[PDB]
């Protein structure tokens, strides 16, 4: 059982910040079965913007890994996402797809 | 613009390299490839068409194009809301080639250190033409497309 606030794993750095989020699911995959659980994906599954700041669009580039990651051609095991929200309005429509 | 090997404590080109080596990212396809063939997808059969005639069919008739006269299809890029089904019509063709095929996202791109992206961007390249013809797929490529 992993367990991840969806707010401590975006740093400063320039895309390590996607490469934990990677990683925490490779781990998962080792682990199978394994649970990612996060809270609070309102921080980085937020809406589209590309109208935003820097700050913004570093959000996209974590956020659009972790779609990737859940559904690519790599495929999931037993791996299950439990994400949790406090408004399913605001999160990014490719997400909640 | 190919891998080298320099030799650390003066800068000299000591040696070559093949330009297989020194890449991140590989061909993959040997058992790696979803089962997901044209018979797999349901509909989209304009998609589908439109789709075969822009990848599949520069490579088996390449003659054609010339002797017609036509531009033929260089880039691919596909639009369209997100839950159509976009990812899976290029997961067919994956299979149903039989050409080298590579995988990478847009965050293969980005990196820690700087400057390090661009030189992947190389990489992928280099790797395509050496097994030509060749079929990249960039999944998402929204955060290397930004437009401001
Ligand atoms: N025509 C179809 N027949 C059968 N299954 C389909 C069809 N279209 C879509 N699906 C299903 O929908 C899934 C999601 O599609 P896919 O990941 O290819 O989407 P997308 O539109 O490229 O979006 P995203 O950017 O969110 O990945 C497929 O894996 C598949 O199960
Ligand atoms: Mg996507």
């Amino acid at each position: 059982f992993i367990f991840s606030p969806a707010s401590g794993i975006v740093d400063k750095y320039i895309g390590e910040s996607a490469r934990i989020i990677r990683e925490m699911f490779a781990y998962a995959k080792e682990h199978e079965p394994c649970i990612i659980f996060m809270d609070e994906v309102d921080a980085i599954g937020g809406r589209r913007f590309s109208e935003g700041t820097s700050a913004d669009r570093e959000i996209q580039r974590t956020l659009m890994e972790l779609l990737t990651q859940m559904d690519g051609f790599d495929n999931l095991g037993q791996t299950k996402i439990i994400m949790a929200t406090n408004r399913p309005d605001t999160l990014d429509p490719a997400l909640l797809r | 613009s190919m891998s080298v090997a320099l030799h650390r404590h003066s800068n000299a080109l000591v040696d070559i390299l093949p330009p297989d080596s020194d890449s991140s990212i590989s061909v993959m396809g040997e058992n790696e490839k979803p089962d997901v063939t044209y018979a797999d997808v349901g509909g989209l059969d304009m998609q589908k068409q439109e789709i075969r005639e822009a990848v599949e069919l520069p490579l088996v008739q390449a003659d054609l194009y010339e002797q017609i006269g036509i531009d033929p299809p260089r880039g691919v890029l596909l639009y369209g809301p997100p839950g159509t089904g976009k990812t899976m019509l290029v997961k067919a063709v994956a299979n149903s080639t039989k050409a080298a095929f590579i995988r990478v996202n847009g965050s293969e791109f980005v990196h820690k250190y700087l400057g390090e992206g661009p030189r992947m961007v190389r990489d992928v390249f280099r790797l395509a033409r050496e097994n030509a013809p060749s079929i990249i797929f960039i999944d998402e490529v929204d955060s290397i497309a930004t437009k401001r």
